[PDB]
């Protein structure tokens, strides 16, 4: 096994934290939420491929047990392809206009809501901890570092 | 009327040079600062001349010799070559955003 | 649209109205056109860094 | 260190016209990284103020 079985107790205890019945079964959406929260930041493609179901169109129908979650994590911990911080730094600087990397927060919100997986504005409103004033500039260094810290 | 307006205006002559010639022109330094995500594992981390760096990126991109011509201070490209690199750059930046 | 803080300004709005004024003061029907420009203009919209 | 690196730029004389050219901009990149500025802008300002 690619993971110590003794540590499975922590995962089993953490699975019993959501506002659900917790009777040894969790829906596909619940599995994805647990993987996004506890497990390493996954992606829709990884969730649909790694023991997933591309043909599935309603995640609220399929259901899995607790033991079925450890193989998913063990496989994602070897098949994942997470990039370094330099890639994200360059991607954020590509949208820079002054060169110093202090563009207003509107640019980050637009890039997160439109380009890519188009996130919801209500979700990014909680992460954007910038200051709103005459300048309203936000730095990419500390922000991206705290975002990728995990 | 439409034919005489296009011949005198030089629309045809303006497109011929665009195909036979190299309409796109990117500076050595500007070409590296904008097309580095396409071939990241092709230039050492240390400093290097802008001309020597572009020579490695073009070779790694598997571009035909007839689709480019390195000059003295600007890299030339034929019609449709630089446009293709922009599309590939978007896919790379899109993956970085994802 | 790229400023937000000062979206919809008096300058960007007046730029669209400053042209019809100069046009209506010397444009009308002709033999080969219904709205000809009897004067050549060269607008130069400046931009900051 | 940046002041030391300054001057190493071996400018070349163009065969067509009398204009400066930087075939090797390594020293320019080093000076820009030390002083904390851009390379393209510095080159454009040094060769075309
Ligand atoms: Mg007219």
């Amino acid at each position: 096994c690619d993971f110590s079985e003794e540590q499975t107790a922590e995962f089993k205890e953490a699975f019993q934290l959501f506002d659900r019945t917790g009777d040894g079964k969790i829906l596909y959406s619940q599995c994805g939420d647990v993987m996004r929260a506890l497990g390493q930041n996954p992606t829709n493609a990884e969730v649909m491929k790694v023991l997933g179901n591309p043909k599935s169109d309603e995640m609220n129908l399929k259901t899995l047990k607790f033991e079925q979650f450890l193989p998913m994590m063990q496989t994602i911990a070897k098949n994942k392809d997470q990039g370094c911080f330099e890639d994200y730094v360059e991607g954020l600087r590509v949208f820079d206009k002054e060169g110093n990397g202090t563009v207003m927060g509107a640019e980050i919100r637009h890039v997160l809501v439109t380009l890519g997986e188009k996130m919801t504005e209500e979700e990014v409103e909680q992460l954007v901890a910038g200051h709103e004033d005459s300048n309203g500039c936000i730095n990419y260094e500390e922000l991206v570092r705290m975002v990728l810290s995990g | 009327l439409v034919l005489d307006q296009l011949r005198c205006n030089g629309v045809l002559e303006g497109i011929r040079i665009c195909r036979q010639g190299f309409p796109n022109r990117v500076v050595f330094q500007e070409f590296r600062q904008r097309y580095e995500i396409l071939t990241p594992n092709s230039i050492p981390k240390g400093f290097m001349d802008g001309k020597q760096a572009c020579v490695l990126m073009i070779k790694a991109l598997e571009l035909d010799s007839n689709l480019y011509r390195i000059g003295q201070s600007k890299v030339f490209f034929r019609a449709g070559v630089l446009a293709h690199l922009e599309e590939e750059r978007d896919l790379k930046i899109t993956d970085v955003i994802i | 649209s790229h400023k937000s803080k000062k979206d919809q300004g008096e300058l960007e709005r007046q730029l669209l109205q400053a042209n019809p004024i100069l046009e209506a003061f010397g444009n009308a029907k002709t033999v080969k056109n219904d709205n000809s420009s009897r004067f050549g203009k060269f607008i130069r919209i400046n931009f900051d860094v | 260190s940046g002041v030391l690196q300054l001057g190493n730029i071996v400018f070349k004389k163009e065969r067509n016209t009398d204009q400066a050219s930087m075939p090797d901009n390594t020293a320019a990149q080093k000076v820009s990284h030390l002083l904390g500025i851009n390379v393209t802008d510095f080159t454009r300002g040094i060769l075309t103020p």
